[PDB]
């Protein structure tokens, strides 16, 4: 059983908590069920491997913090979440990614770009723009709805696969 | 231990009373931590396993241990609405006004979630009605924001019976 340490980040209100709770509890949290920053564990099979996902669901924020730095150092991979009806949240992605790279001092941190709230009747962020950004970062882009559950498993599982590739690319380094 | 520590964490989260007892008898580290800083007491508290909470507290668990996002067991029990766990934590030295990374105290968490009895018990143990979170909000303010009017009145009366 391999453990994967996953962190969910992004602007306030984009659905980080809703995405996590859907994964863990198969429950959609609406406006009336207040959430906290918290950690979760899920056992799943991914590509034949039994995995333990240790997930930290963090708040959107714009603060320097020693504790937040610490969880970024500990985390192995990051879901960087925006909402497809919030242009600002999409513009903020750059800052989340930059902060993780700075704190972990690495150009190759496992990450997935997540465009959430794809159930909504409309949108303000163009899919192609998000795809272009993910491509320029060399990372997967996944569209999700915490409400319908579309893409929820995909987002977390894809992040696991990105961690696995990173670890495998490091072991090639570590002998050669 | 680390082997025994990992087993203790999983037994505590899963509510396995007998397995917790046996692990502790074998010298499992009662304050073992998982990846994101949870101790067995955190995991028992947040999943509502009262008997394990009690056993842990009696066998040396740090009642004010703080996880990766600044939650103590009391925060988590207050959030999740486990009254009896809140009570035993407070009776065994829990810091009633512990602060998470959002600036929330247990009282804020109980007030947002509408747990009336837990609000009254926290108040009894000296919870701060004037504590402000990172957004400037007091528990009263959060009770209003979440449409918890009974809790707002209780909080408002507490603030007065304290002003005098
Ligand atoms: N329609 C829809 N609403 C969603 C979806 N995901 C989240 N929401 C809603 O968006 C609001 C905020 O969601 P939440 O999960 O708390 O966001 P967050 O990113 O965790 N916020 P914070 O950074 O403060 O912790 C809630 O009212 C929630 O129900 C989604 O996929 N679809
Ligand atoms: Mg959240
Ligand atoms: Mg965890």
């Amino acid at each position: 059983m391999t453990e994967y340490k996953l962190v969910v980040v992004g602007a306030g209100g984009v659905g980080k908590s809703a995405l996590t709770i859907q994964l863990i509890q198969n429950h959609f949290v609406d406006e009336y069920d207040p959430t906290i920053e918290d950690s979760y564990r899920k056992q799943v099979v991914i590509d034949g491997e039994t995995c333990l996902l240790d997930i930290l669901d963090t708040a959107g924020q714009e603060e320097y913090s020693a504790m937040r730095d610490q969880y970024m150092r500990t985390g192995e991979g990051f879901l960087c979440v925006f909402a497809i009806n919030n242009t600002k949240s999409f513009e903020d992605i750059h800052h989340y990614r930059e902060q993780i790279k700075r704190v972990k001092d690495s150009e190759d941190v496992p990450m997935v770009l997540v465009g959430n709230k794809c159930d909504l009747p409309s949108r303000t962020v163009d899919t192609k723009q998000a795809q272009d950004l993910a491509r320029s970062y060399g990372i997967p882009f996944i569209e999700t709805s915490a409400k319908t559950r579309q893409g929820v498993d995909d987002a977390f599982y894809t992040l696991v696969r990105e961690i696995r590739k990173h670890k495998e690319k490091m072991s090639k380094d570590g002998k050669k | 231990g680390s082997d025994l520590g990992k087993k203790l964490l999983e037994a505590a989260r899963a509510g396995q009373d007998d397995e917790v007892r046996i692990l502790m008898a074998n010298g499992a580290d009662v304050n073992a931590e998982d990846t994101w800083g949870s101790t067995p007491l955190h995991l028992a508290a947040k999943t509502g396993h009262l008997e394990i909470v009690e056993v842990l507290l009696k066998t040396g668990a740090d009642v004010n241990a703080s996880d990766a996002v600044g939650h103590t067991p009391l925060h988590l029990a207050a959030h999740k609405g486990h009254l009896e766990i809140v009570e035993v934590l407070l009776k065994t030295g829990a810091d009633v006004n512990a602060l998470d990374l959002m600036g929330w105290t247990p009282l804020h968490l109980a007030a947002r979630k509408g747990h009336l009895e837990i609000v009254e018990v926290l108040l009894k143990h000296g919870a701060d009605v004037n504590a402000q979170d990172k957004f400037g909000k007091t528990p009263f303010d959060l009770a209003i924001d979440n449409g918890n009017e009974d809790i707002a009145e209780v909080l408002q009366k507490a603030a007065k019976l304290n002003d005098y």
